């Protein structure tokens, strides 16, 4: 799976 | 032997022509094995490598959800970079990131990434420890700020250290006949007269898997290094990958220059010189 | 923004045979923004449906393309790629030579 990032 | 999964994620302002294009491409290695496109028709998380198919329907549901939330991540950060740069509504930008995991011959993590560039330029990194960061500017101080105080970096270690590999050494098992064969290259050297004085040698790579490769000419057995032309490697569009290295050499001197290649699918090391 | 403009390389897929069924690839590297128009184009005129890789990038972060279409190569036929940029005032036109 890819991973679900935040924002910056 | 070793091996890497990795996401290029690429992200593209464009005002007055709509929202910032999100584009993920994964890969095992050289193959490329999914895509998501926020500009598709129905954008979803699709296959582009066989071994892939074999994912049930809740691999590709889960992995879309992840993109389709990434692409309006994405674009609250493009609308951030620019107010940390001070930048016009009017100029387009891009964001990039790369990330994911390298293990060796026995699956074991050796590394984790997670890079950032905005307009082309470095711009905040994941160091090592998989727990600091790298800010290449003051802008980026105000991400890392931000991360630091919302736990990221524990975040990505955890996910490259658990989900990462874990994915890896699945995919490297399911896709084993090709993710884990050395295809080596076709040699062949080929030459030219340039004048009366001169002529290339021209020394061809084809067919070989993955991208790494050595190509060297050396004349009376020293590495020519600044006389040769590399072109850089390219993509055959059959998986493979072809490179050539080029030496100008005075005529009748032909035989003084030998060509070497060293790929992970050759059993050895390989000499070759122009055979007329 | 400091942009970089595109390596190309025009070339085929398998060793050129005259007659023999073939791909034509144009392969765009190196470049930066990624907005790039490339064409395929025989004997001047531009191929109709030519595919392409998804995009991608480099550790440098410039970004790379695969264009590419059937062709059967001849003696006579001209084969080229041609490419814009914002780095380009005018289009590059690259022409296939089967020794490269």
């Amino acid at each position: 799976d890819e991973l679900e990032i935040k924002a910056y | 032997g070793s091996h890497s999964m990795r996401y290029f994620h690429t992200s593209v302002s464009r005002p007055g022509r709509g929202e910032p294009r999100f584009i993920s491409v994964g890969y095992v290695d050289g193959t490329q094995f999914v895509r998501f496109d926020s500009d598709a028709a129905s954008p979803r998380t699709e296959p582009r490598a066989p071994w892939i198919e074999q994912e049930g329907p809740e691999y590709w549901d889960r992995n879309t959800q992840i993109s389709k939330t990434n692409t309006q991540t994405y674009r609250e950060s493009l609308r951030n970079l620019r107010g940390y740069y001070n930048q016009s509504e009017a100029g387009s930008h891009t964001l990039q990131r790369m990330y994911g995991c390298d293990v060796g011959p026995d699956g074991r993590l050796l590394r984790g990434h997670d890079q950032s560039a905005y307009d082309g330029k470095d711009y905040i990194a994941l160091n090592e420890d998989l727990s600091s960061w790298t800010a290449a500017d003051t802008a980026a101080q105000i991400t890392q700020r931000k991360w630091e105080a919302a736990r990221v970096a524990e975040q990505l270690r955890a996910y490259l250290e658990g989900t990462c590999v874990e994915w890896l050494r699945r995919h490297l098992e399911n896709g084993k006949e090709t993710l884990q064969r050395a295809d080596p290259p076709k040699t062949h050297v080929t030459h030219h007269p340039i004048s009366d004085h001169e002529a290339t040698l021209r020394c061809w790579a084809l067919g070989f898997y993955p991208a790494e490769i050595t190509l060297t000419w050396q004349r009376d057995g020293e590495d020519q290094t600044q006389d040769t032309e590399l072109v850089e490697t390219r993509p055959a569009g059959d998986r493979t990958f072809q490179k050539w290295a080029a030496v100008v050499v005075p005529s009748g001197e032909e035989q003084r220059y030998t060509c070497h290649v060293q790929h992970e699918g050759l059993p050895k090391p390989l000499t070759l010189r122009w055979e007329p | 923004m400091i942009q970089r403009t595109p390596k190309i390389q025009v070339y085929s897929r398998h060793p050129a045979e005259n007659g023999k069924s073939n791909f034509l690839n144009c392969y765009v590297s190196g470049f930066h923004p990624s907005d790039i128009e490339v064409d395929l184009l025989k004997n001047g005129e531009r191929i109709e449906k030519v595919e392409h890789s998804d995009l991608s990038f480099s550790k440098d972060w410039s970004f790379y393309l695969l264009y590419y279409t059937e062709f059967t190569p001849t003696e006579k036929d001209e084969y080229a790629c041609r490419v814009n940029h914002v780095t380009l005032s005018q289009p590059k036109i690259v022409k296939w030579d089967r020794d490269m």
